[PDB]
RNA sequence: AGGUUGACCUCGGAUCAGGUAGGAGGACCCGCUGAACUUAAGCAUAUCAAUAAGCGGAGGAAAAGAAACCAACAGGGAUUGCCCUAGUAACGGCGAGUGAAGCGGCAACAGCUCAAAUUUGAAAGCUGGCUUCGGCCCGCGUUGUAAUUUGGAGAGGAUGCUUU
RNA sequence: AAAGCUCCUUCGACGAGUCGAGUAGUUUGGGAAUGCUGCUCAAAAUGGGAGGUAAAUUUCUUCUAAAGCUAAAUACCGGCCA
């Protein structure tokens, strides 16, 4: 931790007192991903596939349209970030087929 | 009847000072519930595996072939919950499995 | 600026049950403290520093002693709530001299427990024994472990041989370039970020 | 364990085994009855999770519940007050279609203590939900310290007071600045809030 | 193998 | 209607090892 | 005997064995639904008012409640209530008006339980019936009843003392 | 037989038509930052929510929703006793 400057303006601004370092609270975990879970969630989406939206996405992205494909799920989703990480997850299958094939 | 038995003369064992496991022998019998031969398929323990064709709800045994054919177990779909269920004492049974049987089998 | 358009005179709370509520509350105090006799009738409360930049001057009581306060003073977090110590699993110690002073509180509150065994008949050695279970005691740990400095000491003597020089230019100086590093530290970033890219770029 | 499996396997709703049972299903609670007994619930991993238990006590009843928004029964459907800038197809009911259906399926068994419901299937003109009961005179459910809460009675009938799930979602319990009026209780905070109060020495 | 947590 | 000593009295294994093991002590405190 | 003999699943019947609900009360409490008079020169935003009336549901209290909180500090630490914050931040035709919250002091303080794990060297769990009160049966249940774990952690190890 | 303390290579499952988004009604001090409900779309794995001005990028701080229980301080034009 950075050593605060003792004002009260400022960059670092604040009392000056010697942090500690804690051990990380377990429920702070949450969203690690876990091996059984890595298992299950891959073999469920190999038994069920891929939904009509993710489809879309994943024609669109073979066909090069990466604004469009973003677009299309944001449209979807409802959040840019979603749309973000949707499309890069749908870009990781499309590499994993053709590295397959 | 024969769990009961077996504990008496577990009783009697512990009472003249052996452990149970100088009176009892290693159990070899059918694994069923579906939890359990799950469990036993993740951890590659299931020999055999035995599903039953009529489990409603049916999204209970959906995933077992595939998850069998990625772990490399042997399964068998057949007919009839109630007649594994005549196996393992009861009236439904949706999945039986076989770690380890004798050396006579 | 009178806010009576709407039926006020429907929801009048009138306090003359006011002795009446205090000697209510006078009486379950009495009787449970006549219930928990001999322990005291509250529970140990940590030192804590009250937030945000008003009231970080003064430090007052707060829910209970943290884990890492409990381990580093002895005292099993099952057995605290049992001997009249409150924990409290949400607050964190991210400095050493809380962590320091509440242990050191909690120290004392050991060292001046007297802890009565399960059975008369068999004590155990972790209880206090019988000789020694004679003594005076208090029943108000809010009295006995209050804040004795909640505000530091506004009045302080030194010699003039040791007074201290001062920041150098001034300390409203020193206050307006504060601010002024504050208020430009992403300019001067981005200008040094252009100036090594140039640098990179025409080395 | 399978109920892991069938988690994620209800997570992909437009997958196509998925959709087909969601088919087959919507059919068949379509033509059996709008309230009606559920031998074993459709969908055990959802149901474990919310508290049932594989027990004597514990039963499921299925009910669909017609869509939409709510209409107000004024003869009709005009109001002749003041003009309200909008049509009675646009007014909204302040509670779910789900805590409607615990209300009916707890009039339909009135002896049981509705725990909590989830929805099932749906399609234009209904939804359709199962309700967990509990029975509070059963001796299995009153000597297990995890479920005897229920046999008290200040429990009766939480789903016509907004004590379930989707009750406390409608009610808006829930810590923080957005839910300020409501937190404690809305009318509770406004007679608090305009409430007068005046002491003896003022 | 995946094992859900480690067996005594 | 309403539920029987026993069956109000009733705890869980792990509440009955906690009240075993760590039940609220006698004690005082000097001044 | 196999055109037979059964096992399950689902749905029914019974003045079957044992239970439960209705109605009253409703001052206070939890929700739903929901005005107008009034105040704005009049008046469709607004105000009255998220009120009256109507409907459903509890108790001696009810409700809420152990953070997907507040904060931006040297950090506080479940809920509820009082004082203060404060008639403040903020909202508002053509303005009449409306209006919180964090901190702070006090009253009172109390913490927890499941789902997601294979007990698998032994469903160890439970309703009901009969009892000679030792138990024995009909069953529920493996599509999961016991023990263990709940994020404050825990599971597996290592270690040596303590507790009932 | 259960139970606590100490240290650790490792493991460490955590709630889905749900969150969220758009739209409509209603409500709020939150008519730029509120809550609820209906319809349509519809998630993720250091992920998600929040950080009272909309958005992209890089950070930081807090917690851990969509399951549940719990006395006290609080209210009381009903009933009973005083």
């Amino acid at each position: 931790p950075v050593e605060r400057t003792g004002l009260i303006r400022g960059l670092n601004k604040g009392h000056k007192t010697t942090r500690r370092v804690l051990k990380e609270r377990p429920s702070r975990r949450k969203g690690a991903q876990s091996k059984r879970t890595q298992f299950v969630r891959s073999l469920i989406r190999e038994v069920a596939g891929l939904a009509p939206y993710e489809r879309r996405v994943i024609e669109l992205l073979r066909n090069g349209k990466d604004k469009r494909a973003r677009k299309f799920s944001k449209k979807k989703l409802g959040t840019f970030g979603r749309a973000k990480r949707k499309c890069e997850e749908l870009q990781r299958i499309i590499a994993e087929s053709r590295r397959a094939h | 009847q024969e769990k009961k038995e077996r504990l008496l003369r577990e009783a009697t064992a512990i009472k003249e000072g052996k452990k149970k496991e100088d009176v009892s022998k290693k159990p070899y019998t059918v694994k069923y519930g579906l939890n359990h031969v799950v469990g036993l398929i993740e951890n590659k323990k299931a020999s055999l595996v035995l599903i039953a064709n009529d489990v409603d709800p049916i999204e209970l045994v959906v995933f077992l072939p595939a998850l069998c054919r990625k772990m490399g177990i042997p399964y068998a779909i057949i007919k009839g919950k109630a007649r594994l269920g005549t196996l393992v004492h009861k009236k439904t049974a949706a999945v039986v499995a076989i770690t380890e049987v004798r050396s006579e089998d | 600026n009178n806010h009576f358009r709407k039926h006020w005179q429907r929801r009048v709370r009138c306090h003359f049950d006011q002795p009446g509520k205090k000697v209510t509350r006078r009486l379950a105090r009495r009787a449970k403290a006549a219930a928990l006799a001999p322990r005291p009738v509250d529970k140990l409360r940590p030192i804590v520093r009250c937030p945000t930049v008003k009231y970080n001057r003064r430090t007052r009581l707060g829910r209970g002693f943290t884990l890492e306060e409990l381990k580093a003073a002895g005292i099993p977090r099952l057995l605290a709530p049992t001997i009249g110590i409150a924990v409290d699993h949400r607050r964190k110690n991210l400095s050493e001299e809380s962590l320091a002073a509440n242990v050191q509180r909690l120290k004392d509150y050991k060292a001046r427990l007297i802890l009565f065994p399960r059975k008369s008949n068999k004590p155990k050695k972790a209880d206090t024994p019988k000789d020694q279970q004679t003594a005076e005691t208090t029943t108000s740990l809010r009295t006995s472990f209050g804040v004795e400095q909640p505000l530091a000491p506004g009045f302080t003597e030194i010699s003039k041989s040791e007074i201290p020089a001062g920041i150098e230019g001034g300390a409203y100086r020193a206050l307006r370039k504060a601010r002024s590093d504050a208020r430009l530290v992403g300019v001067r970033e981005k200008r040094a970020k252009e100036k090594a890219e140039a640098e990179a770029n025409k080395k | 364990g399978a109920l892991k499996y069938l988690e994620e396997l209800s997570k992909k709703k437009q997958s196509d085994v998925v959709r087909f049972l969601l088919r087959v299903r919507c059919w068949e609670y379509r033509q059996l009855n709008v309230i009606h007994r559920a031998s074993r619930p459709s969908r055990p991993d959802k149901a474990r999770r919310l508290g049932y238990k594989a027990k004597q006590g514990y039963v499921i009843y299925r009910v669909r519940v017609r869509r939409g928004g709510r209409k107000r029964p004024v003869p009709k459907g005009a109001t002749y007050g003041k003009p309200t800038n909008q049509g009675v197809n646009q007014l909204k009911y302040q509670r779910s279609l789900r805590a409607t259906a615990e209300e009916r399926v707890g009039r339909r068994c009135s002896n049981l203590r509705v725990l909590n419901s989830y929805w099932v299937n749906q399609d234009s003109t209904y939804k359709y939900y199962e309700v967990i009961l509990v029975d509070p005179n059963h001796k299995a459910i009153r000597r297990d310290p995890r479920i005897n809460w229920i046999c008290n009675p200040v429990h009766k009938h939480r789903e016509c007071r907004g004590l379930t799930s989707t009750g406390k979602k409608s009610r808006g319990l829930n810590k923080g600045h957005r839910f300020n009026k409501t937190r404690a209780g809305r009318r509770k905070t406004w007679k608090r809030h305009n409430t007068l109060s005046l002491w003896r020495y003022r | 193998a995946v094992s859900v947590r480690k067996r005594a | 209607r309403r539920l029987s000593k026993e069956d109000a009295s009733r705890v869980l294994e792990k509440t009955k090892k906690r009240l075993t093991h760590f039940p609220q002590r006698k004690y005082a405190v000097k001044a």
